[PDB]
């Protein structure tokens, strides 16, 4: 609504090559914008923005750290133990995403959802381990064999409910600075890969825009063609996105078409690029 | 278990003007497991110091990465992205294409 993130969450990719070889990769986000890096072999963190910490103190921050740091060390130490027990076949990979998010007015819902084998495996709902059917024998086996650790559960709830929005709203503000900033676009037509030799590949780029939401159509005057193939919003390593958008048409009909480009950062002052001639 | 092929897209951060420094981007995504090999070549040679996002996935659990390096294009100079994944028969090479 107010333009920018709406949630913060962590991510964990712990890959298991074998009984004593595990590598875990963690990071912290706000939608696509990663604000937290976890330097692994050490156990620390990597704040990628002054406002990475969030109205939180060098005292509480450094506090979360050990939680995470130890969790990771523990999470692995454990999996390798029950590895035979739960009859795991190496190599496997387990992912995890957890955080909270704002919603249409003032209700903050959190979440923690794990996976295994690139598949759903467990979801936490109303504070309780919920075995995604996607798992099976093992999911129940774990979901249950783990509830019997109130301390773990204890920590899981707090961070997940208490500690999360306290932080979320915290950083969102702490960084509304450039999180709500506005970078205008770019744009440049170009034609390439011919469909049926005699037709044309109208290609209308659009780069550097931020925020992410954006408009782009191969129109002709007041109206549009909609045969316009809206590409994917890929990303630039700088916190802005790219976006192709092809149009399929015949030799003549090309000329006289343009690429309109709305955006929260332009203010009715759209980008228009007409389909010129010869010189590409 | 599942195995998802990685998807490869390549592109420049700004419409390249031969002779003018741009940013070559290679976005691999939707694969799975996360062990992958990515390179960015110049005339078939692995360009050196290249940066790339930190591992990250999506709702369906597939990972994606952003490989990218600064570069200065010309009329000549063929640039491509070479991806190698457990799910690929032989290293996959997608070349950049100023037009594409
Ligand atoms: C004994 C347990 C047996 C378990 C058997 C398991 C059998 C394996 C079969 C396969 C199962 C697949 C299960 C997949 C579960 C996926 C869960 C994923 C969840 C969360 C993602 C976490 C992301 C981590 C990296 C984050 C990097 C962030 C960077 C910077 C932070 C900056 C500040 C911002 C803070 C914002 C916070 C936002 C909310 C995030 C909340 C996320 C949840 C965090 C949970 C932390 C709990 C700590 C627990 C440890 O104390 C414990 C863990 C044990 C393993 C089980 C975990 C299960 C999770 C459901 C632990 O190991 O303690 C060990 C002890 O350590 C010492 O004291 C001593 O040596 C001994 O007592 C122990 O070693």
């Amino acid at each position: 609504a107010f333009q920018g993130p709406t949630s913060f969450h962590v991510i964990q990719t712990s890959s298991f090559t074998n009984s004593t070889w595990a590598q875990t990769q963690g990071s912290g986000w706000l939608d696509d914008l990663q604000i937290h890096g976890w330097d692994s072999d050490s156990g620390t963190a990597i704040f990628l923005k002054p406002w990475s910490k969030g109205n939180f103190s060098d005292k509480e921050v450094a506090e979360l750290e050990e939680i995470f740091r130890v969790y990771i060390f523990g999470f692995a130490r454990e999996v390798q133990d029950f590895a035979g027990d739960f009859q795991m076949k190496y190599p496997f990979e387990i992912q995890g995403i957890a955080g909270c998010e704002l919603h249409s007015g003032g209700a903050i819902v959190s979440f923690l959802r794990g996976a295994l084998g690139g598949l759903d495996f467990l979801s936490v709902k109303n504070a309780s381990c919920v075995p995604s059917p996607e798992g099976g024998s093992r999911a129940q086996k774990f979901c249950a064999l783990i509830i019997q650790y109130q301390g773990i559960m204890e920590t899981v709830r707090i961070l997940l409910y208490e500690t999360c929005p306290r932080y979320l709203l915290g950083v969102l503000n702490a960084g509304k600075a450039d999180l709500q900033r506005q970078v205008k676009p770019e744009a440049w037509l170009s034609s390439g890969p011919s469909p049926g030799p005699g037709r044309l590949q109208l290609v209308c780029h659009v780069s550097g825009f931020y925020p992410k939401p954006v408009w782009v159509m191969w129109m002709r005057g007041e109206q549009e063609q909609q045969g316009t193939q809206l590409g994917d919003i890929l990303p630039n390593a700088n916190w802005t996105w790219y976006l192709r958008a092809t149009l399929d048409v015949a030799d003549g009909e090309a000329a006289g078409l343009s690429c309109r480009v709305k955006h929260s950062s332009l203010e009715g002052q759209d980008i228009i690029l007409y389909w010129g001639p010869g010189s590409g | 278990m599942i195995q998802r092929t990685p998807k490869i897209q390549v592109y420049s951060r700004h419409p390249a003007e031969n002779g003018k420094s741009n940013f070559l981007n290679c976005y691999v995504s939707g694969f799975h497991p996360s062990d992958i090999e990515v390179d960015l070549l110049k005339n078939g040679e692995r360009i050196e110091k290249v940066e790339h996002s930190d591992l990250s996935f999506s709702k369906d659990w597939s990972f994606y990465l952003l490989y990218y390096t600064e570069f200065t294009p010309t009329e000549k100079d063929e640039y491509a992205c070479r991806v190698n994944h457990v799910t690929l028969s032989q290293p996959k090479i997608v070349k950049w294409d100023r037009d594409m």
